[PDB]
């Protein structure tokens, strides 16, 4: 006889221009906090794969890895709904499974193989999904499109919100602040989200940044910090801030203090800037997977035995997954030039010298 | 009767607004302004708030916010209010819109169009005149449209709003305020201009002569002066610069043989430079009795000083002269 | 007669930003200062009427923005500063090129496009420079990186000197600003940022533009103050006291001067579609520059209505000779179309209108 | 002495960081991670914050910030971590850099030199693999170059540093790792390669075959092969895009009366497409016994997928037939 659910502090957020913010208490079901372990574990063991393939040379170019930042993918997720929309950089493999694709195109992606969310064509900073826009390699870009995304859910009117996130290293992009003023001017429902993990790139907060405190920065937008290796912290503010932007108060910062384990991407081996005694004591006191898995046991919501069950199941689908990226043929040739435009005929497009001509479909 | 370039492209936006209620117009002064050069003159007060939409002067970030609507199914119309000014905004057109369908594998297309005066106009200077057809021109994902009279610019606005791609529509400052006669066909909400095909603005038997935008009309008063000499000019109006209808230059040249490009930009690596190559690696080659050549902006950044202006930008004697050379006579 | 040598005088108190002391609330304008400064604003003030004139005439073309209205700014900036202290501006920049030290008569002349013009020609309005006068800049939002990088030069040289960065209310929205102003905080740079608000971005207001519209606040972490921008006293005090912090080596600091324009955005604006002309008729009255020094001046004694008045008739008499000067002067020779390309370098030729058109460069 | 593409960048730096003062580099992970490259590895620990100097993720700012700096009288060498992002701040490289001495009547100069890697990777998909080299090359107030090998590299860079104008340096991630045979004389302190001369690589006398950056060793690859069937390519390696040396290009082609260009950028409005429109306007269009044409990257924007990427950029393969075409063989 388990719980069917239990109460758990959270820690209280720092608030700039609010007078409450997210409450200091959650209730946790036995149901969905299987499922957010079972998403978060997902999540850590197809990054580490992916660290693998990349060292077998499966993947090459970039591979931005998110292990460690798991409680700010589920979380986000948790707080919000499936008909709500979210963009984010290129650090997006856990936002692509929990926005909603599989491992298996996930990873046939970064192998760079047809069966490939975008067929081979993306790689791993471009991957796309249904409400989710990217996965996005120009730093900031993604936080402009974001707010008009949030545009288009006000000029639609069905009280969706939009999700915009950006690292601390893009918190010192110009067109930021740009829309930061047009979505306070407008009232858009945007939450942006700095997902503050201590580093852009090589460089700390402290040497990029003049204030580091992110959640801040929006200045006449308001914004809350909150500790992003705790999920019920980060779904409880994230249901906090969507209701905020439901309500047509406009937009809000969420600052997620997170940490990821790996280097800036598979070519940084991360340490040459901070050290690995920094990264080891993050893990070992407040990995995500281990606090969330500690609530459960402690509060009777599921058994060591359960949650090791889960560990199983999930290498076992990491493992299949792996096994169809690795062996999924190439994008055939005559596919190169497909989906150039959307919704024209088929046109021809010049390769190498004049004479290698392409197909083009949309 | 008769309707200025200025007039055609307000009257296609118009159609388009009232057509879809996803498309919107945004920019600085486009609403309450009327337009900064009145192209959106009557549009908010028809349209309202919600979908005529004066921006802060932002240009990365309401393109980029521009390029979000698109993606998430509006239709916006983002004016510049030059083409200097979409430097500013130039990776929201490139890397966020045109390259995102193919990076997608066709999942996410982006109906959006940039559009906005382009290239010289009348003593603003270097900041102020640059011209970016080329710059867009080459880019893969993009479409790149310029219109010269009343016809093609209402014709390629519609179409460019009807498309599901990011369209670049290069206008011109100087032909906002000129009028052409707007036969019936273009009068009509449906017209449409295809983009990809160019258009013969006059027939002739001795030299292929083609442009864009503004000196499409300097061809023309070339072309007339000419023909009391004898010389019959075949203009080639481009109407579009990506992707350019090449086959049209091409039936053409082998006809007569020869080949002048006109264009107001920077010579290197500009129109011209593009025409002049695939016409030498095309099928017409061979039909040519003399080197394509081109008529330019000269290579310098423009300078303020009427005389100085004056000489950096094509003249008719220019296009008259390179010509005539072009023929030996 | 005898005039007063100096009087005190009550200027409005700063607005602040993270600042424990703002600016003194009085100040001592001596007789000379006072003399100078009229003279420097009523030249301003006539040079922009005559500019005016030319462009309806069409003598100037293109662009030409007036800065009537906001005399006390540029003014009372130079007043705040030195010679060796660096400035850079936007395009509404013909005040600053004469107080940062070009003659009247050749801005007009460049204006109207002549070979005497500080850039002979090649500039017109915008793009006009003078030694620690960077522009005239037009392209907005621009000049605010570059005035950043200004005070890194100021700041590498270790000369002490500062650099003022103005941009307008429009221009405040630029994100590369707000990527200056963490950059200029960080390494602490001699950088004085300078809103100058006159209400209006073209014909945006700020309340349809800015969220916020307190321009002075949104450095964030840079300290800021607000100062009244119609008076020449106000905006020199705080100057002094912003560029004293910069050289103590407390890092930027932003001034937002609350100004006016009494003109349109530019010759082709009217200016009344976003605005009334009994508001524009009301900050006049009410505000002038230069109205509001002569009041000081005469009712503190330290000018007769007469002497001002004969400053008035000598810098009418300048314009009036410049504006011969800048009309009757010939335009540059065609020859020199392709002059100044490259700095340092051998000539060379440019391709003209076409191949067989070649203009000789040199440095 | 081998000498990798990228040391020779790093000796370049080093010597004009010593030689003068008023010279720095700034950008992100510049200093202390010893650059994303490593080409800057070491100069930070040897000369200090001051001149070494890590910024934020903040293009427009600080390159902004490096021009201002520059026409304050100091020298900055700005580094973009790639090209594809100098789009964010390529309104301050054109508009407040190339052409402020022209505006100012000579009065201004702007001593900045812009460099960091350019074009295509490995993998890097299509917001990442742009080349910029025709853009660049545009625009009037610029110089443009593009080295290929150690010795290129290592004189372009004190050439750009030296020089009292804007320069932008397209240098290549692929060849950062080369090692090159590193002759005496670029050894010295006082290398220097004049910008706007090109150098021929190979003598040939068949088919002169001009290139830029990474392609000209795959031009020389092609050669190699093409002579063993007694084929024999002047291979000419352009160095320099703005302004480039035409007249080396048409002496070659006035000896082997064929002409191949070989770049790795997007075909249309690209180098080559100048190459072949000068070529024909020039005194060597009568040398030619067949049509000029141009081998290029693919135009696409540039897939992830290791066969799809293989076939977006010319292979020495492609090089082979077009020269095949060219010479009817
Ligand atoms: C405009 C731009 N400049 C530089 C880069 C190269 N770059 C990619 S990611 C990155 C660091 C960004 O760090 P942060 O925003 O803190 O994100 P994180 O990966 O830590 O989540 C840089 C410099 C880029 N992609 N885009
Ligand atoms: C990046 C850019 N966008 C738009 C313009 C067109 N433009 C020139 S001035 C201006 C308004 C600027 O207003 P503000 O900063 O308030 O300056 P003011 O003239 O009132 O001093 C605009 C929109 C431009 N020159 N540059
Ligand atoms: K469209
Ligand atoms: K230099
Ligand atoms: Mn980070
Ligand atoms: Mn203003």
């Amino acid at each position: 006889m388990f719980a069917n659910d239990a109460t758990f502090e959270i820690k209280k957020c720092d608030l700039h221009r609010l007078e409450e913010g997210p409450p200091v208490t959650t209730v946790l079901t036995r149901e969905d906090g299987l499922k957010y372990y079972r998403m978060m574990q997902t999540v850590r063991r197809m990054e580490l794969k992916a660290d693998q393939l990349y060292k077998q040379k499966i993947i090459r170019g970039f591979c931005h890895l998110c292990d460690g930042q798991e409680a700010c993918c589920v979380g986000l997720e948790a707080g919000i709904n499936p008909t709500d929309h979210l963009i984010t950089a290129y650090r997006a493999h856990g936002f692509t499974f929990t926005r909603g694709l599989s491992v298996r195109e996930i990873l046939a992606e970064l192998t760079g193989r047809k069966g490939g969310c975008a067929k081979g064509k993306g790689g791993s900073m471009h991957m796309y999904a249904k409400n989710f826009y990217g996965g996005n390699g120009i730093v900031g870009a993604q936080v402009p499109l974001g707010a008009g995304i949030a545009l288009a859910c006000k000029y639609n009117g069905k009280d969706e919100v939009c999700l915009t996130l950006y690292g601390d290293g893009a918190a010192n992009q110009g067109q930021i602040f740009e829309a930061y003023n047009m979505a306070a001017l407008w009232k858009l429902p945007c939450i942006f989200i700095c997902e503050n993990n201590r580093y852009g790139m090589g460089t700390s907060v402290e040497r990029a940044a003049a204030s580091t405190d992110y959640y801040k920065r929006g200045d006449f937008i308001p914004g809350l910090r909150v500790d992003g290796m705790d999920i019920l912290c980060v779904r409880e503010a994230t249901r906090f801030a969507a209701a905020y932007c439901r309500s047509g108060k406009g937009p809000i910062l969420m600052e997620l203090q997170t940490y990821r384990y790996h280097g800036h991407s598979m070519s940084d081996p991360g340490v040459s800037y901070r050290t690995r005694e920094e990264i080891q004591e993050v893990r070992s006191k407040s990995d995500p997977i281990m606090l969330l898995k500690d609530r459960m046991v402690n509060s009777n919501l599921a058994s060591v035995e359960e949650l090791k069950e889960i560990d199983v199941e999930v290498r076992k689908e990491i493992e299949d997954a792996a096994q169809f990226a690795t062996a999924d043929p190439e994008p055939p040739l005559e596919e190169l030039g497909y989906h150039i435009y959307s919704s024209d005929p088929p046109f021809e497009v010049r390769g190498a010298n004049q004479w290698i001509k392409f197909k083009s479909v949309s | 009767l008769q309707v200025t370039v200025r007039d055609a492209i307000n009257q296609g936006m118009d159609e388009e607004l009232e057509r879809d209620e996803k498309v919107f117009l945004l920019g600085e002064e486009v609403a309450q302004y009327d337009g900064a050069y009145k192209v959106s003159r009557g549009l908010w007060k028809k349209y309202g708030d919600k979908r005529i939409i004066d921006t802060p002067i932002s240009e990365m970030g309401f393109a980029g916010i521009a390029v979000g609507a698109a993606m998430a199914g509006l239709r916006p119309i983002c004016e510049f209010m030059t083409f200097n000014f979409s430097m500013q905004a130039i990776d929201q057109v490139i890397n966020s819109a045109a390259k995102t369908y193919y990076m997608s594998g066709g999942l996410q297309p982006v109906p959006i169009v940039f559009r906005g005066p382009n290239g010289a106009s009348a003593g603003v200077a270097a900041q102020h005149s640059q011209c970016f057809a080329a710059w867009y021109g080459h880019c893969p994902g993009l479409k790149v449209v310029s219109p010269w009279n009343s016809e093609d610019a209402k014709g390629l606005i519609k179409s460019a709003i009807r498309d599901n791609n990011p369209v670049v529509v290069l206008e011109n400052e100087l032909m906002y305020g000129v009028p052409f006669e707007f036969p019936p066909e273009a009068q009509s909400k449906d017209f449409l201009i295809p983009i990809g095909k160019a258009k013969i603005e006059r027939q002739g038997t001795h030299i292929t002569v083609v442009s864009h935008s503004r000196p499409v009309g300097h061809c023309l008063e070339a072309a007339a002066v000419l023909s009391k000499e004898g010389v019959e000019c075949e203009v080639i109006n481009m109407r579009t610069i990506r992707p350019m209808d090449m086959e049209t230059i091409e039936a053409s040249v082998m006809k007569t043989n020869h080949l002048v490009t006109v264009e107001g930009g920077w010579p290197q690596f500009g129109v011209g430079a593009e025409i002049c190559a695939r016409i030498m690696e095309g099928p017409a080659f061979n039909f040519l009795d003399a080197p394509a050549v081109r008529v330019t902006g000269a290579d310098v950044p423009m300078p303020y000083a009427k005389i100085l202006e004056d000489n950096s930008i094509p003249q008719v004697k220019d296009i008259i002269f390179a010509i005539k050379k072009t023929l030996n006579i």
